[PDB]
Formats: C-alpha cells, sequence, structure tokens
C-alpha cells in the first residue's frame, strides 16, 4: 500500500501523477486471504466492545 | 516467483538461528574460560585356572 | 574485542542487471516512447518486495547485542542508577531504509511505520529473552508466589 | 565427457615421489594405470635415459626412482588434476634395444601387495566371515570396510595359504567383491541398483566397441 | 602460481575470478583470502591476490 | 579383446601400431580355444 | 599470509552456499508451482535472470553469517554512547566474600 | 663521468608527421645548451624546443614542484596487554598545486606520444600563479614554428571564464589564419568537493555562454571529464605530517615528521617503507588533454588520419571522476548551438573509452567530424609542399601539365589506401587547370596560376540499427 | 577436416610501395615482419602451453557459409634468397599448411540431427 | 491440454508489463516469444550476466568506423556465432548490411543490419521448454 | 602481513650500507631489488664465485675492438643468456648497442649498451622468495 503505480498516461510521472498503489495486485488471491484470516486476534474487538 | 524465493531463502534463516547457542558458548567458554570434565574408566575382577 | 565492521550495509540489487533493462543508474535515453519509461518504473517498483527482505535480514545481524541486553525500558529520560533504553531501541525486529536510483518517485517520505511488530509480540519475546538470561544464574521468577 | 568450463583442452599430469613433484626433472615418455575389480591396482612408467658417450644412466643413479618409495599420480585437463594412483615402486629395469634407443622402466603396485608374500596358519572360532576378513586386513595397518554377513561358523581354518587367497575365497563364497585403493579395502555386494553416470552412444561418443553373449554359461 | 590484480572501473569479483581460473565458482574463496566483508561493492584501488590451486584434488 | 589386461602397452612416442594389435588377438584366440573339449 | 593455495574446500563454507544448488531448487519449485502456464525456461526469459540475481544475493547473506562471533559482537570505537551491556567478567561473577 | 682505466662501468639511464603537439606552460629549469632562459626575471627567452622523450624533457626542463600538504595516518592494532599485532598506513592530500607539465608529459608519452615542441613561459613557483599574458606571448611565439599541428594548454583550467574565452579565441583565430592547426580543449568543472551528481549540466551551461567566434569553431574540439591515474607525487620529506590511531580510536598527531623516520637520521626503516608505499598509492588527477593527443598520434600511426580517434581504451587510468549517463550525454553531442562536448565513459568488462568524435561545429554538413577536418588539413599541406618546386617558372601550358600530373598522382595514392570513396579513381576526385576554365588573360599577365580540386572523403558511423524479418515455411 | 595451402613473400629492397598514402615510401624491413609473424602464429603461449588459434580473413571472400577460416598451423618453410652486405636479409619466401578446427559443443550444434528422436 | 506449437513454449515478454485491473503479468508465445528473444541477445554484452560470462554479443565494439569489407565480415561472424549458440529454434538465412541512403548527412552516420530467419518445424535437443526437454534430451 | 608485491621479495642493497644512529643495515625491495640485481650480474666474471663457476658474464672479453656486426651479435648472445639463466623476475624487450656520438675523440672510445625490461605480473617457479618457493616449486 506504500508503492506507487504508473502507466504511459501519467507523464511526467511525478508522485502526484500516479495511478494509486500496488495493493490491488494482492486482493483476489486465496492463500494470502487465508494467511490474513489466521492472524486476527479476538481480544482486540472484545476490548473495544 | 515470490513463493519460490521464500523457499530458497529458508536455509539461511536456519543458519541464523544458531546465534543463541553461539552466544551462550562465548559467555561460558571464552569470557569465563571454564573447561569440561574428562571420563573415568571402570574396573573388573577376574579369576584364572 | 574483535574487529568492528558495518554489517548492516546493503548494496541495492538493481545494480546487478544488464543495462538493457533501463533499471540501472544509467537509465534510458530521453528519446524513447513513454511506455518504456513506465515499464522501467514498474519494474523498479516490483523489486522492492525483495530488497526489503534482504535489508531486514542484514538489519537483524547488525543488532544482535540489543536482543540480549539487560537494559530497562524508560520513556522519560531520568537518572535512577540503572542502565536505560529509549523508544528507538525497544524492538525485537529491526529494519532498514532502501536506496536505489529514483527512489523519491516510488517510495515516498516514510514507509517503515507499517513494518513494526505488534506490542503483544514485543512483550512476549522480550519476556522470553529475559527468562533465558535469568536462567543462566539458576534463578527464575516462577518460583516465588508473592512476586506474581 | 570433457569437463565443463575448460577454456583450453591441454591435458596435464603430475608425478609426485615422497611428496616431491618430479615431473619436470626428467624426460617422461609414457604412463599407464589400471584399476580392476578383485585385483591389485597397477601402474607403469617409461622414461628416456642412457647415453653411450657418458657411459652411465643418470636417472637410475638418482634417489627419486628407487624401489620402496611412495608414488602418487594425478591427471586432468588444463591444469586441474585429480588423484588417480597411489602406490609403491617394486621393479626397476634398464633396456637398450637394437637401434640404440635406451629407456628406464618403473613398475608400481598398490599397497595391497603386502598381502601376497607369505603363507600363514590361523584358527577362528564362533565368528563370521566379515570378522575374520576385518581382522586379517587390520593386521597389515590398512583400513577395512567390510559389509556384515549373517552366517555364523563354529570354526574357520586358514591352512598354509596367503592372506589374499583366503580373503578372496571367503568373499566369493558369500557373493561379494573386493575393491582396494588409497590405503583402504572395501568388501561388499556389487552395486547394481544405482543411477547411470553418463550415456555412451555409438555414432556420437565412441572410438571402439566390442560386445559378446554366450549361452553356455 | 600466484597472481595479483588491481581493481579498476567496471570490475566485478566473479568476472575477475573467471578471467584467472576459468571458473567463477571460486569467488567465495577469494573474498576470504583478502578479508572482504561486502564483496558486491569493490573499491577501485584494491590489489587482490589469487593463490595457486592445490596440487591434487 | 573383452578384457582390459589383454591390451598391448604402448611405449613409443615417435610414430604400424595396428599390426601389433591384430597379431595379438589372433594368438590369444588360437590359445584359448585350445582348452575346450 | 594464511592461505598459500586454495581449493573448493579451503577456506571451507557450509554446503548450502552453492549457486548451482540454489538455482536448481528454485527452478524445481517454479515448475511445481506454475509449470502449467509458464513453460519457457531458457536463458532469455527474465524470470531466470531474476532467480539468478536472487540466488547470488542469498549467497552473500549466508557468507556474512560465518564471521567469527568475536567480530559479530564487537563494539563501535567511534560512538561515545557505546557501553557494555551483555556480559560480566570473572572478577564480578566467580568471587565471594570469605 | 670521467674514465681512465679500461673496463666495464654502470651508470644511470641518461615520428608521426601528422600529429605534432605544442604544450604551453610553466617549467622548472629551462636550460638549453649554455643559455639559461630564466636568467633575467623581466627578460625571458620564449623559444620552442623539440623533444623526443621524457629523458630529453628532463635534461632541459626538470621535474615537478614538491608538495607541502600531504598527511599520512598509521593505524595500529594491539593485544589486550599492549603488544602490537598489526600496522597499516594511508595517505591524503588537501590541495594539489596547479603546475602539472611533468605529470602531463608522463601521461602523454604513456599513451603513444612522439616528438613534440615545448614552450616555457616562466618558472614554477610556490605561489601558484597562472597569468593570461604569459600564455598569449607563448602562443604568439609558437606561431613561428612550422611543423606544429596541435595546440595544447594543460594549465588553462585555472583561469577565470573571461580569460579562458580570450585565450581560446586567440588560439582559434591563429588556426584559422595558418590553416594547418587544430585546437583541443578541456571543460572546467566546479571546485566543490565532493562533486554533486549534476555538476556536468551546469558546467556545460557555463561553457555554452562563452564568447567564442562563430566562424572559427570548426578548428577545435572539447572533451570531458577529468581523469584519475596512477602517477606519483613529488614531496618534501620534512613537510609530510604523520598521525596515529590505536584500535580504531581517534587520531592524534605525533611530534616527528616523515624526516624523523628516515634511517639516515636515526629512524625506523620498517615504518619508513610503510609510509613511502602509503604515499605512492595516492591517485593523481589530470585533465584529459594530453591523453587525447597521444591517442591521436597512435591512431594516425596505425590507421590513418581518416579514422575516427574514439572507442579505444586509455593507458594508466584508474577511472573518470564523474559518471556520465545516457540522459546527460543526450544533450552533449547534439545541441541547438552546435557546440558539442565529447564524453569519456567507462563500460563493464571494457574499461574507460572516448565516446564521441565531433567538433564545435557539430551541426555543420561538412565540418561535423574531427577526422574529415584533419584529413583536409593533411592533404592541403602535402599538396602545397609538392607544389613549391614550380615557383618562378614560365606561366604557360608546359608548366600547367606538370602541376596537374603531380596532383593527380598524389590523389591516386590517396585513393588506393581507402581514404577516398568510389569504385574507380574518376569517382573519387577531379583536378582542373587552364585558360578560360580557371584563369583569365589578366591573371596570366599578372603572374597568377589557379588550380581547382574536388575530393570525396569517407565518414564514420555512430549508430547501428537492427531489424528483423520473418519468412513462413 | 579440410586442408589449406598458402604461399607468400616478404621483400625489402625498396621497389614495392607501402599502402599508406605517403609519397616515396617502399617496404624495406624483412626481419621485423618475420619476427612478428613467428611470434604470433608459431611460438608457445605462456598461459595455455600451446600455440594460438587462428582466423583467416580476406575482405569479401567467402569459403562457404562463412566469411573466415578457423585453423591451426601445421607446416611452415622459409627460404632466404637475398642478403645485404652486413648479412641482413632482403627477400624471404614462405610456404604454409593449415588445418581446420572446430569445438565439440559447436560441432554437435552444426549437425542438427533430426531423427525419430 | 495439447495445443498447436506447444513445443515452442511461452514466457515473459520484454520489457515486463504489469496490469492492475487484470492482476497479472504479460506473457508471450510461439513466434513472439522468439522475436523478443533476439532483441535480448543482441543488446547484451558478454560480461553483463552474473554467472554467465559467455552470454551476449559485442556489437558496440564496431562503432565509429567506416563500413569496409573487413568490418562487414566481422559483424557477420559475431552475429552468426551468437545466434548459433543461443537460438536453437530458428534457421538463419542471410545478413544484409548497408551504410547510407532523409538528410544525406544524417544518413551517413548510421548502419543498418537486417536479419532474415525462418522457424524450424521440428523440435530441438537444445530447447528448454517444459516438459518436453526432460525426455527430448540435451 | 601481506602487502602488495610481497612475492617479489626484499633483500640487501648494493653496495652494503651501515647506519649507526639507526642501528641497522639498508634493505631494498620490489623494483629496486631487481635493478640492483642486474648491476651485480653483469659486473661479475664467470669464475669469481667460490662454488658457483657458472655465475657471471664475460663482457670484458670484448674490449679493444671496433663495433662490427659480428661483435654486436656476440654481446647480445652473452647478455641474453646471462639474463635468461639468472633473472626470472623480468622480461627482456630489446638490446641497443652504439659506438660514438662531447669531444669526438673521447666519444670514439666508448661503447653504450641499453637494457630494456619489464616486470612480469605473475610469480615464477625459479624465484627464491620466502615462503612462497617452499610451495611454488622449482
Amino acid at each position: 500500500a506504500k508503492v506507487m503505480y504508473y502507466r504511459a498516461e501519467n507523464q511526467p510521472w511525478s508522485p502526484s501523477d500516479a495511478d494509486g498503489n500496488w495493493q490491488n495486485f494482492f486482493e483476489g488471491n486465496t492463500p494470502i486471504q487465508i494467511a490474513l484470516i489466521s492472524k486476527v486476534s479476538p481480544q482486540v474487538v472484545k476490548d473495544i466492545y | 516467483l515470490y513463493f519460490a524465493f521464500l523457499e530458497v531463502l529458508q536455509p539461511a534463516r536456519d543458519d541464523l538461528n544458531r546465534l543463541t547457542q553461539r552466544h551462550l558458548d562465548f559467555f561460558y567458554r571464552q569470557v569465563l574460560l571454564l573447561p569440561d570434565r574428562p571420563a573415568q574408566a571402570d574396573q573388573v575382577h577376574l579369576l584364572f585356572e | 574485542k574483535g574487529s568492528y565492521y558495518d554489517l548492516a550495509d546493503h548494496y541495492s540489487i538493481h545494480h546487478d542487471f544488464p543495462t538493457t533493462y533501463g533499471i540501472s543508474e544509467d537509465g534510458l535515453p530521453p528519446t524513447v516512447p513513454a511506455l518504456r519509461k513506465a515499464q522501467a518504473l514498474q519494474l523498479k517498483a516490483y523489486l522492492v518486495f525483495f530488497d526489503q527482505l534482504l535489508a531486514s535480514y542484514l538489519a537483524q545481524l547488525s543488532h544482535i547485542r540489543d536482543l540480549f541486553s539487560w537494559e530497562v525500558d524508560v520513556t522519560q529520560p531520568q537518572q535512577n542508577d540503572y542502565a536505560t533504553r529509549l523508544q528507538e531501541k525497544q524492538r525485537t525486529y529491526f529494519t532498514q531504509k532502501l536506496d536505489f536510483p529514483e527512489i523519491e518517485k516510488i517510495i515516498p517520505d516514510n514507509y517503515l511505520d507499517v513494518l513494526d511488530e505488534a506490542p503483544e509480540t514485543y512483550r512476549d519475546r522480550r519476556n522470553r529473552f529475559l527468562d533465558h538470561l535469568l536462567a543462566r544464574f539458576s534463578e527464575s521468577f516462577s518460583d516465588y508466589v508473592l512476586l506474581n | 565427457i570433457i569437463p565443463r568450463n575448460s577454456l583450453y583442452d591441454v591435458a596435464t599430469f603430475k608425478l609426485l615421489s615422497d611428496g616431491k613433484d618430479i615431473t619436470n626433472d626428467y624426460t617422461v615418455l609414457s604412463i599407464t594405470v589400471n584399476q580392476i575389480v578383485n585385483r591389485v591396482p597397477t601402474a607403469r612408467i617409461i622414461l628416456r635415459d642412457g647415453a653411450a658417450a657418458d657411459e652411465t644412466f643418470a636417472a637410475s643413479e638418482g634417489a627419486d626412482l628407487v624401489p620402496g618409495q611412495e608414488v602418487e599420480i594425478a591427471a586432468g585437463y588444463d591444469g586441474s588434476d585429480q588423484k588417480i594412483f597411489q602406490g609403491l615402486i617394486v621393479k626397476h629395469a634398464l633396456k637398450v634395444t637394437a637401434n640404440g634407443d635406451s629407456m628406464l622402466m618403473l613398475d608400481c603396485r598398490g599397497l595391497a601387495t603386502k598381502l601376497t608374500v607369505g603363507r600363514h596358519n590361523r584358527y577362528f572360532v564362533d565368528t563370521k566371515d566379515s570378522d575374520a576378513i576385518a581382522e586379517i586386513i587390520a593386521q597389515h595397518s590398512l583400513s577395512a570396510d567390510v559389509a556384515a554377513t549373517q552366517v555364523q561358523h563354529p570354526e574357520i581354518v586358514q591352512y598354509y595359504a596367503t592372506d589374499w587367497d583366503f580373503i578372496l575365497s571367503r568373499a566369493e563364497m558369500n557373493g561379494q567383491i573386493v575393491v582396494a585403493q588409497d590405503e583402504k579395502i572395501k568388501v561388499k555386494a556389487p552395486n547394481t541398483s544405482g543411477a547411470p553416470q553418463i550415456t555412451l552412444t555409438y555414432g556420437v561418443n565412441l572410438l571402439e566397441l566390442e560386445a559378446a553373449m554366450d549361452a553356455r554359461h | 602460481v600466484t597472481h595479483q590484480r588491481k581493481v579498476k572501473a567496471g570490475d566485478t569479483l566473479p568476472l575477475m575470478t573467471h578471467r584467472i581460473y576459468g571458473d567463477p565458482a571460486y569467488y567465495l574463496q577469494i573474498a576470504k583470502v583478502n578479508g572482504l566483508i561486502n564483496f558486491r561493492k569493490l573499491a577501485t584501488n584494491t590489489d587482490l591476490r589469487f593463490p595457486p590451486l592445490e596440487k591434487t584434488q | 579383446p573383452l578384457e582390459i589386461r589383454e591390451l598391448v602397452i604402448k611405449a613409443s612416442v615417435n610414430e604400424q601400431s595396428a599390426i601389433i594389435a591384430a597379431c595379438v588377438e589372433q594368438v590369444l584366440a588360437i590359445l584359448q580355444e585350445k582348452s575346450e573339449r | 599470509p594464511e592461505y598459500l593455495s586454495i581449493s573448493k574446500q579451503k577456506p571451507d563454507f557450509p554446503p548450502y552456499l552453492n549457486f548451482q544448488t540454489l538455482r536448481d531448487i528454485g527452478i524445481t519449485h517454479l515448475q511445481a508451482l506454475s509449470g502449467k502456464i509458464w513453460t519457457d525456461y531458457n536463458l532469455h526469459d527474465p524470470g531466470v535472470t531474476i532467480l539468478e540475481v536472487l540466488c547470488y544475493a542469498i549467497t552473500d547473506l549466508g557468507y556474512r553469517n560465518n564471521l567469527d562471533i568475536a567480530d559479530l559482537l564487537a563494539l563501535n570505537p567511534q560512538d561515545g554512547n557505546s557501553r557494555e551491556n551483555n556480559f560480566f567478567t570473572p572478577d564480578a561473577v566467580l568471587t565471594c566474600n570469605p | 663521468s670521467t674514465y681512465k682505466t679500461p673496463g666495464v662501468y654502470i651508470e644511470e639511464i641518461s615520428q608521426v608527421e601528422t600529429a605534432i603537439p605544442a604544450f604551453i606552460g610553466y617549467t622548472q629549469i629551462a636550460k638549453v645548451g649554455v643559455e639559461n632562459f630564466h636568467t633575467d626575471a623581466d627578460n625571458l627567452i620564449l623559444r620552442p624546443v623539440r623533444i623526443t622523450s621524457l629523458l630529453e624533457y628532463e635534461q632541459f626542463f626538470g621535474k615537478a614542484i614538491n608538495e607541502t600538504t600531504i598527511q599520512v595516518v598509521i593505524q595500529d592494532t594491539t593485544d589486550s596487554r599492549g603488544n602490537l599485532t598489526e600496522r597499516k598506513a594511508s595517505a591524503r592530500i588537501t590541495s594539489p598545486s596547479p603546475h602539472n607539465l611533468y605529470y602531463s608529459m608522463q601521461a602523454y608519452f604513456a599513451n603513444g606520444g612522439g616528438p613534440c615542441y615545448i614552450v616555457s613561459v616562466g618558472p614554477m613557483s610556490n605561489t601558484g600563479t597562472i597569468q593570461l599574458e604569459a600564455l598569449q606571448n607563448g602562443l604568439a611565439e609558437v606561431a613561428k614554428e612550422d611543423e606544429v599541428t596541435l595546440l595544447v594548454f594543460p594549465e588553462s583550467q585555472s583561469l577565470s571564464d573571461e580569460n579562458y574565452a580570450a585565450l581560446m579565441s586567440a588560439a582559434l583565430e591563429q588556426c584559422a589564419n595558418l590553416q594547418d592547426r587544430f585546437t583541443v580543449m578541456d571543460l572546467k568543472l566546479p571546485a566543490t568537493r565532493p562533486i554533486p551528481a549534476n555538476a556536468i549540466v551546469g558546467a556545460s551551461n557555463a561553457f555554452r555562454d562563452l564568447s567564442l567566434p562563430q566562424d572559427n569553431l570548426k578548428y577545435g574540439a572539447c572533451y570531458a571529464p577529468d581523469i584519475e591515474t596512477i602517477f606519483n607525487y613529488f614531496y618534501q620529506e620534512d613537510a609530510v605530517t604523520i598521525f596515529r590511531s590505536v584500535n580504531g580510536g581517534a587520531e592524534e598527531q605525533d611530534t616527528l615528521t616523515m624526516a624523523g623516520y628516515n634511517p639516515a637520521n636515526g629512524g625506523d626503516g620498517i615504518q619508513y617503507a610503510l609510509i613511502e608505499s602509503a604515499i605512492d598509492q595516492l591517485p593523481l588527477i589530470l585533465p584529459p588533454s594530453p591523453l587525447v593527443v597521444g591517442q591521436y598520434a597512435r591512431t594516425d600511426n596505425t590507421r590513418g588520419v581518416w579514422k575516427a580517434p574514439a572507442n579505444v581504451a586509455l593507458s594508466s587510468v584508474i577511472k573518470p571522476v564523474l559518471k556520465i549517463t545516457n540522459e546527460q550525454q543526450n544533450n552533449l553531442n547534439v545541441h541547438p548551438t552546435g557546440k558539442s562536448i565529447n564524453a569519456i565513459r567507462a563500460f563493464t568488462g571494457k574499461g574507460t573509452l572516448i565516446w564521441g568524435a565531433r567538433t564545435l561545429a557539430g551541426n555543420d554538413n561538412e565540418w561535423r567530424y574531427v577526422s574529415v577536418r584533419r584529413f583536409f588539413n593533411m592533404a592541403e599541406e602535402s599538396i602545397k609542399k609538392g607544389s613549391e618546386p614550380f615557383v618562378f617558372e614560365p606561366n604557360d601550358a608546359n608548366t600547367w601539365t606538370k602541376v596537374k600530373a603531380m596532383i593527380e598522382n598524389f590523389l591516386t595514392l590517396q585513393w588506393r589506401a581507402g581514404a577516398l570513396a568510389g569504385a574507380k579513381p574518376e569517382q573519387a576526385f577531379y583536378v582542373k587547370i587552364g585558360l578560360n576554365e580557371t584563369m583569365t588573360a589578366l591573371d596570366i599577365l599578372e603572374g597568377r596560376m589557379i588550380v581547382e580540386i574536388g575530393m570525396a572523403v569517407v565518414r564514420p558511423a555512430e549508430f547501428i540499427i537492427l531489424k528483423f524479418s520473418h519468412k513462413m515455411q | 577436416p579440410e586442408e589449406l595451402k598458402l604461399d607468400f613473400t616478404f621483400d625489402g629492397t625498396g621497389v614495392v610501395p607501402v599502402n599508406n598514402g605517403k609519397p616515396g615510401e617502399f617496404h624495406q624491413d624483412v626481419a621485423d615482419q618475420v619476427r612478428v609473424f613467428l611470434d604470433l602464429v608459431y611460438s608457445m603461449n605462456s598461459e595455455t602451453h600451446k600455440p594460438n588459434f587462428l582466423r583467416l580473413i580476406w575482405g569479401d571472400f567467402s569459403f562457404g557459409e562463412k566469411n573466415g577460416f578457423d585453423c591451426l598451423l601445421t607446416d611452415l618453410q622459409i627460404n632466404y634468397t637475398l642478403f645485404d652486405q652486413t648479412g641482413k636479409p632482403l627477400r624471404a619466401k614462405l610456404s604454409t599448411t593449415f588445418t581446420s578446427y572446430v569445438e565439440q559443443n559447436r560441432r554437435v550444434r552444426e549437425e542438427g540431427k533430426q531423427s525419430p528422436d | 491440454d495439447d495445443e498447436s506449437n506447444a513445443y515452442l513454449g511461452t514466457g515473459w515478454g520484454f520489457p515486463p508489463t504489469f496490469e492492475k485491473k487484470a492482476r497479472s503479468v504479460r506473457l508471450v508465445s510461439a513466434e513472439d516469444d522468439i522475436r523478443e528473444s533476439l532483441q535480448i541477445l543482441l543488446s547484451t554484452n558478454l560480461g553483463e550476466r552474473v554467472m554467465q560470462p559467455n552470454y551476449g554479443c559485442n556489437l558496440q565494439d564496431l562503432l565509429f568506423e567506416s563500413l569496409s569489407p573487413t568490418v562487414a565480415s566481422n559483424i557477420k561472424e559475431l552475429v552468426r556465432t551468437a545466434i548459433l549458440y543461443y537460438e536453437p529454434r530458428i534457421r538463419l538465412n542471410k545478413l544484409d548490411i548497408q551504410q547510407g541512403i532523409v538528410n544525406e548527412a544524417d544518413a551517413q552516420g548510421l548502419i543498418q543490419i537486417i536479419v532474415d530467419c525462418t522457424i524450424i518445424s521440428t523440435n530441438s535437443r537444445f530447447n528448454f521448454v517444459y516438459p518436453f526437454y526432460l525426455q527430448e534430451g540435451s
């Protein structure tokens, strides 16, 4: 979520010209989703509640 | 390619994980210079004819 | 004493490619289509997911003496006749900042805050390291009921 | 077959004698080395020597090529050599032929030749063949590597025979082979269960070929 | 025999090792002979020693 | 030959090597065959 | 000069530090994971280039772990804030009042 | 020495016509024959001297000034009991002197030099002063020499921009007047150290603004950047400062100089040898003017003046002080002003090479390249020398035929060598002379004789383009 | 392997022009040429312990599908037929025989064997 | 699955392109996988690959020269050797090299090289396409 | 300690110099150790070393002669043989011998010989420098 994405239409390619970040590349994958699920803690939401 | 990179990287982490043992040995054997203890042989009785 | 070396220094991997990729410090001629410039920027962005792991591996070697130190964590500098430690060293995982050409267009101002460990992991690993260091003198807090 | 990463294909060799490299101190004409299963390794060396005007053999009178010295031979491509032979000089001969050429010939044998120069008598009681073989080998200050057998014998007798012959007889009667090299003797079953090392194709790699079947065996 | 070489602009360790021994694989040994902590970034006035190979392997 | 110890050893360096080999396979074949019933 | 002649095992390094072994393991894993879509494994393929560069970097990492432990734990001579914070000396541990 | 007894004695050690340079600068001695050129401080003798070697240089002009700003640090690592275990040394210079003719002559001869002319404009001094008037007087004197073909000012980078432009304008003016000379120039870099990454852009912007004459630019060329080489410094022993460090600590100055370590004064010979080596490992920085004329001479002596002097590796060079990129070279050899600058660059597995061969008139359709301009200079001078034996003869056809035959023979020899294009000699050149073709009756009556010549010269290639095609089968 | 036969001449009496474009220049040094030739094609290389590999090229000539001949020297003879009053030669005639050379890896690739394999 | 030309292989394109809406990297195949191969081979020098000192082609060693016959033959030898060692999937027909002709001053400085090739209808023992090369051999 | 050029060796200078304030004898190294070597070799005759009858060079056998071609070739043969046998650390390039030109009468009586050499970047099996020669061989 911290790395910039560029295309041919974003000239002169300054950070304010970027087309978002690289996170969408990792959104629809199944192993990464399973790994994201197995690292959650219930105590956080319990304390907030 | 990223999955394969992690698989190839594993043995170097296995090597890095010997540092606790190397630390303890440096403390006991070089800063304090204490040696270990040798063995002792056993004995028997025999009868002849 | 031994000999002191800089064990944390990392030479960026973008330097190990043939120059036809445009990734190196030479770059591209300005007389190219915009597509090739975009293509070079995308590949530079791609390789950070590997440079970060190599740099983190070496940062873990530079900081061994901070895993086994007996120092007391303090948030407000003070004199209490004990050795003390400030917030920048209260970690069990350490990291570095990358350096390659055109970094300012790809990895902006500060990005390391997302790499910090959760406080629960810090507490658990610090507690286990302190237990191990106490055990070398044949003593542990678990034997004293009124202490916990 | 030619090693990979060879920039030049010049073949080289090295002949050490009691640890000293003597390759470029004499004129070497030929070298032959044989490694065969169930036999003692052998090597033969031919050098140029002799001069009628001086009336002597200069390299024969030296102290590097006399019987009893340790010889080691290595060879390879382009200066990267591998150990091939290690043994002792046994024979030392001179020769002048009809047309006047003169040479010096050396005959080297492995260390297992120490096992073939006498007749002995021994008893063994309640042991296996592997134990008798290991003991006979170890008495000559050689390393032994003997695979174990399962048959235990009430008695074994070595009657007025050589150590080499006794060992080979007892090994063959158990279906095993003997390989001797580098101060080491290994007794074990033939290795027919492995993976191939190279491929030799007629019309690609071969210079000569012979093969035969016989139904009567 | 023993070789000696000076590092100039554009040199890398595996390529020098290949140009002397005919095989880059020895580079990790050379770095140890000369005391190189980081062998992927060389300085341009270093004189490196290349020892001979062992007589029989 | 089918054996490696039955090969003729080469001792010269300056140049008829294929006639001292044919006249050795013939003798060994005349001599081995002389031992079968 | 400690080393007067060298070999593939003199100075000696652990057997996992071998470029060819790392490369072969990487290629086998790549074929096992994606061998049904990415089938071209010649030298012109960018993926093999990236793999080789990564194996070279990993060899560097493994190299830096075999330095003597006395050198891995050395203190900085130029940092005035460097202190001893790991060890006790024999005079402070092995002693006892009469 | 003097010899009387017969025997064997041991003593210390005592042409490319198209590439002959004149080097103008300050020297140490200037003693030729029985005259001392530096006898009178306000009456100096300015005279070109022909030299063939470094030894012949040293016989007349000497060596370099001693440096006074060198420091050497000795690093000791000891045992826990104070016993010494290892000792190292390293050296640094704070501010080198701007008098560099001796180092320039070493660098020149190392790269394939030959006979040259030396012009002294005064003695070297510890004050480090370089003045424009002395250099212009040296140029006015070298105008006398005839054999010269190249002009070099190794010390010109110490001038301000206006004086630099004035000197370069004078040089280009006399090359345009004599029509047989060529000028080689260096680019001035900023003195900020360590150099910033984009120094060369500002440096070229400063160069493009100099007031050079617009009609004489085809007679010179500019190169960049400076070069780091392996030649040794000269120094005064008692002026070298020595520092020590122990186990990586802070440095402290000791009370002896290098002179206090000389065995001749009772010092330690081991540490003395260590310090000498430490000093000899310092790299020395030069402008790339001498190395380039050395490469000119070598290239002409192996391939000919029509071969472009580029894409060859340089001798005795460690590296270039700056690294020049593709985006930066894009604006150096092609520019709206036409004032191209020739880059020196390093390549992997190859070394340091010259990369570009254009003049300061880089957009011109005829004088874009260095090699074409120098070929025309050579050919014109050779034809002139061939023509000289016909002066004072009758002005009639019996002389015109002889002159024509001579010129055509020369051009045929040039065609066979591959300098001129064309499959037949008639496609390579033409020569014409005659009444009512090149001359009128009045010129003939006045004693004038006119000849017209045309030539087709080969040109070098800078770019290679690959294209792929595919057939189905 | 293919065989190649060549004969040529060195002459230094001052009647053969030098192809460099200068007027009045003729060939006048035989010994230098013999020296550089023998050092390049005949003597042993101190790093490989054998003579060098050679490639023969003549402009636009084509031997076949290639523009050069890769080879090794096998035979050479020199005849000295004219001498100076100090003993230095003025003319030499040379005859050479070369044999074709091509590496293993490359040979099996040139034979692009297509079979039911 | 067994399609047509599967034995020629598929791979990464050059230069690498990443799509974000379609979360993938661009892949080429058949004849495009071959053409791009050539573009790599002739744009890399010999020492630029980390453990592969023999991969590449030194064309830039012939810049700043006039196109004489002795230069054309050298260009041809270099290109033929590189293609023979590193392109088993094609057959090379001829090499055309020309200098000159646009401005007749800019045209003088450029060299043009044309590569003509065809694609062999059989496989090759030196082609590392999976899984055929595990059985086709080396 | 392993410095640069250690394989070339260090030794005594010629002629021997003794310092008294620094209680030591002068020692040379690298290129100076080689130059001085030459000065010895060409100034010693063949029979002057006690058990080394083959060390030296008989140049004074050519005095009182005019410089004809047959004399120059003999000088060259002697010098080349001496250097080949006793200077393994250098490579000899060429020998320049001239007679004549100072007074044109004194100049006539002297002969001048110039020796041009370079230093080999590798070691040699015939170099007795310690401790390399215990392993580099003979």
